[PDB]
This record gives C-alpha cells, sequence and structure tokens, in this order.
C-alpha cells in the first residue's frame, strides 16, 4: 500500500489502467523459457533488466 | 465516369425569415426535389441579403418545418435581366453529394457568373 | 515516314524526354484495367478494356527502362477546351500531374491531343481490385506491383502457399511494405481536395484517376463554380479504399517521434488512457472531407448505424 498509493496519487483523477499495476508495483517476477536460445537472450547471468 | 447526377431534378417556391416566425409570405427561391416518399427541398436562394430562417409548407400544411440555415455565399448571375444578385444558402446538414448535385444542375442548365 | 518519329519528338517535351514507344506507331494502345463507373446506364467496379491511349516509356542514362510513362490520349475538341480551362485553374497544386496540350495532324485534318507526363504503370484502383478479388490461379498484376516496388523478389513466388495467411505468415510483412505509399497518396488526396475547394470546382473523386505516386489527373467530368465554394465528393473513394488500410498497415509511421520511419518510438506515460484528442487529430489529418460526424467515444452515438460507423 505504499507503491500503489504512490502511483495512484500521480493520476489526474484517480483512475489508472489495470495492466500497469503489476508492471510497476509487483515484488516478484516469473519467467517461462521455451529453450536455451531464448534463455540466453532474456535472463542470462544473475541479474537482468525488464 | 462517375457522373454527378445525369437525370436532374425539378422546382423552386414558397418562404423565409430571420427569427423563427419571421417568415411572412415568400422570400426564397427555395430550390429542388420532390422525392419519392415526399417533397424534400435541397437548395435555397435569396434575392435578399441576410436570412437565417425559412418555412416550407408541404402535404399536411400543419407540418411545415422551421428550418435552420447556414452562413451564406454570394454570386452574380448571367440572366437576360442583367445585374441580378442573390445570396446562396443550403439547408443545414446537407451532405456533399446533394450540394454537388444542385450546384452542377444550376450551373450546367442555367447560366450564372 | 515522319509521323511516328515526329509524334515521338512532339510528345517528347522540354525536360529530358528519353522515350521509347510501347509497340505502336501513331495508333492507340489497348489494355485491360479496372474502373469505377456511373453514367446513368452502367454502374459498378469492374475491369473494362481501355481503347484510346498511346504510351511511351522513359529511359535514363544507362539506357534501361524505368517506371515512368507518357500517356497521350484522344477525346473531343470541346473536351480539349474544358480540360485546358480546368487544368489552368488547378495547375499550381503540387498533387496534380503535369499536363501538356498540343495539336498534331494525322491526315489533312488536325486533331488535338492531351499528354500526361511521368505516370506509373498501374493506378490505385488496380491495386484495390487486385487485393479485393484475389484468385491464386491468375494474379499477375499483384505480383508485378509487389516486385516493382521492392516488397519482395521474383523468386519469392516460387514457394507454394506464399499467399496463405495460416501457412507462411510472412506475407503480412511482405504486404506491410506499401503502407507508406498509401499514406502519401492519402496526404496528396487531402491536398487535392483543398485545392479544389479553394478554386471553386465541383467533381467526384474516383480511384482510377490517381496513380501509385499520388498524382491526380482526368478533369473531364468536373464543372466550375464561384471561387471558395467548391465541393468534392469522396464517398466511393474512401469507402472502397478502407479495407486496404489495415492489410498494409498504412498508419505505422504515426508511432514514431516526428512521423518519420527513421526515428525512435514515442514514449507515452503508462498512466495515460484517454487519447480522445489524438483520434480527432488523426481524423482531421487523413479524413478531412469525409462529411459525417465522428464520435471518438461511442457513448454519444445516435443509433446502432452510427455506432458501427464510428467503431
Ligand atoms: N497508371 C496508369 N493508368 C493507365 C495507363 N493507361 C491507362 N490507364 C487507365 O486508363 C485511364 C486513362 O485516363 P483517362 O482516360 O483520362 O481517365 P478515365 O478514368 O478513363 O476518365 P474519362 O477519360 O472521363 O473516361 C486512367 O484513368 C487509368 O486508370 C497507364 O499507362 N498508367
Ligand atoms: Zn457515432
Amino acid at each position: 500500500n505504499d507503491a500503489l498509493n504512490n502511483i495512484i496519487n500521480n493520476a489526474r483523477d484517480g483512475c489508472v489502467p489495470l495492466n500497469i499495476i503489476p508492471l510497476t508495483t509487483a515484488a516478484k517476477l516469473m519467467v517461462v523459457i521455451p529453450d536455451y536460445n531464448t534463455y540466453k537472450n532474456t535472463c542470462d547471468g544473475t541479474t537482468f533488466t525488464y | 465516369n462517375n457522373e454527378l447526377s445525369p437525370v436532374a431534378l425539378r422546382q423552386m417556391s414558397c418562404a423565409a425569415g430571420t427569427t423563427q416566425t419571421a417568415c411572412t409570405d415568400d422570400n426564397a427561391l427555395a430550390y429542388y426535389n420532390t422525392t419519392k416518399g415526399g417533397r424534400f427541398v435541397l437548395a435555397l436562394l435569396s434575392d435578399l441579403q441576410d436570412l437565417k430562417w425559412a418555412r416550407f409548407p408541404k402535404s399536411d400544411g400543419t407540418g411545415t418545418i422551421y428550418t435552420e440555415l447556414e452562413p451564406p455565399c454570394r454570386f452574380v448571375t448571367d440572366t437576360p435581366k442583367g445585374p441580378k444578385v442573390k445570396y446562396l444558402y443550403f439547408i443545414k446538414g446537407l451532405n456533399n453529394l446533394n450540394r454537388g448535385m444542385v450546384l452542377g444542375s444550376l450551373a450546367a442548365t442555367v447560366r450564372l457568373q | 515516314s515522319a509521323d511516328a518519329q515526329s509524334f515521338l519528338n512532339r510528345v517528347c517535351g522540354v525536360s529530358a524526354a528519353r522515350l521509347t514507344p510501347c509497340g505502336t506507331g501513331t495508333s492507340t494502345d489497348v489494355v485491360y484495367r479496372a474502373f469505377d463507373i456511373y453514367n446513368d446506364k452502367v454502374a459498378g467496379f469492374a475491369k473494362f478494356l481501355k481503347t484510346n491511349c498511346c504510351r511511351f516509356q522513359e529511359k535514363d542514362e544507362d539506357d534501361n527502362l524505368i517506371d515512368s510513362y507518357f500517356v497521350v490520349k484522344r477525346h473531343t475538341f470541346s473536351n480539349y477546351q474544358h480540360e485546358e480551362t480546368i487544368y489552368n485553374l488547378l495547375k499550381d497544386c503540387p498533387a496534380v500531374a503535369k499536363h501538356d496540350f498540343f495539336k498534331f495532324r494525322i491526315d489533312g485534318d488536325m486533331v488535338p491531343h492531351i499528354s500526361r507526363q511521368r505516370l506509373t504503370k498501374y493506378t490505385m484502383a488496380d491495386l484495390v481490385y487486385a487485393l479485393r478479388h484475389f484468385d491464386e490461379g491468375n494474379c499477375d498484376t499483384l505480383k508485378e506491383i509487389l516486385v516493382t516496388y521492392n516488397c519482395c523478389d521474383d523468386d519469392y513466388f516460387n514457394k507454394k502457399d506464399w499467399y496463405d495467411f495460416v501457412e507462411n505468415p510472412d506475407i503480412l510483412r511482405v504486404y506491410a511494405n506499401l503502407g507508406e505509399r498509401v499514406r502519401q497518396a492519402l496526404l496528396k488526396t487531402v491536398q487535392f481536395c483543398d485545392a479544389m475547394r479553394n478554386a471553386g470546382i465541383v467533381g467526384v473523386l474516383t480511384l482510377d484517376n490517381q496513380d501509385l505516386n499520388g498524382n491526380w489527373y482526368d478533369f473531364g467530368d468536373f464543372i466550375q463554380t464561384t471561387p471558395g465554394s467548391g465541393v468534392p465528393v469522396v464517398d466511393s473513394y474512401y469507402s472502397l479504399l478502407m479495407p486496404i488500410l489495415t492489410l498494409t498497415r498504412a498508419l505505422t509511421a504515426e508511432s514514431h517521434v516526428d512521423t518519420d520511419l527513421t526515428k525512435p518510438y514515442i514514449k507515452w506515460d503508462l498512466l495515460k488512457y484517454d487519447f480522445t484528442e489524438e483520434r480527432l487529430k488523426l481524423f482531421d489529418r487523413y479524413f478531412k472531407y469525409w462529411d459525417q460526424t465522428y464520435h471518438p467515444n461511442c457513448v454519444n452515438c445516435l443509433d446502432d448505424r452510427c455506432i458501427l460507423h464510428c467503431a
């Protein structure tokens, strides 16, 4: 209830799209990888950016 | 081609004003069209210089609509009379094809300037 | 003797005019093309047979043919004066092809010709007809159009099911290469409508009077009115062209910074959801003379027909 409040107050009338709430306030991320070629382009190493 | 209304149309008669009930007797060469479902006028011509309103009578007589007009345009005509000036109007909301129809017929059947 | 080699250098203008005849002498050329007709006894959108035209392709420095043609056609002398007057009124628009009126004798009499310069081989109506009446048994026009504009190469069609949408979904990427041409054609159409309104000319716009570069011609069915009171009729044009606007994705350039396909994308904030003004700006930019009220939000519509129209 702090990140959600922080992004709610920035809205000009209190309404925000639902698709950007997990994108900016979630704490955990889950990735499903088909094969190794896709793996080495998305989550290579120990830290990645998304 | 894509010709602009070969078979033409017929007629122009009746009235006009500027503030609702200002239409007294007849102040408009209200032009054209008697459609197949009933008389539906297209174009308005005015020997006067400023009108915002008109009242065309039809069928029942009790049903005669106080039409809202639009800002006018002006031109001079090549009539045998000589110097003759009107101020053109169309009934508001008239789509492009209808104005093209009446303008083409007026320009190609009768002479203007 | 003379004639062919004198008509050639008379059609040849004053700019560079490296011309070559399209298998003719002084006679006309016959082709099979698509038109949009309405002349009180016939109507429809079909493929008729053109009859009165002589075409000269243009060369360049290394003597290899290019996509530029000089079409000189023959009609009536009254039509000569009418078209000359309308063109003289409309010649300053940058969206109007360059006309050239001259007179030349084929016999003891003198007949008039009208020559148009630097057109393409196919018009917009040809593309619309090819895409809206698809038949894999014979689609030569579509293949020619695709290969002459660097959308693909001639060996792309050696594949089978190259046209299918479920198999080979790469045909979408192949088709999406004409969107910029379509967008430039739309902009030139808006320019032409503005010029017609300012000059006081009344006429109806069809797809077969515009080539694939956007230029306009054929003012044979227009009339004249007082300046500032012109009115173009653009119903059939937009209505028939509409299904092609999404197949080729013509509005892709509107997601870039300056409507330029070489700059990065626009970065909207994630909290914006209205976009009610961008829709109006797009409508005013690409559909200015479409005369029917447009509601960005379908909650203000009057009935189901208006809902369909605005959706
Ligand atoms: N792009 C292109 N189109 C051509 C060519 N030759 C014929 N056409 C078609 O044939 C027509 C020739 O132009 P016009 O004869 O002036 O136009 P129109 O639509 O037939 O109209 P009308 O002359 O009033 O019958 C064009 O409208 C094209 O659709 C060509 O070499 N290139
Ligand atoms: Zn609506």
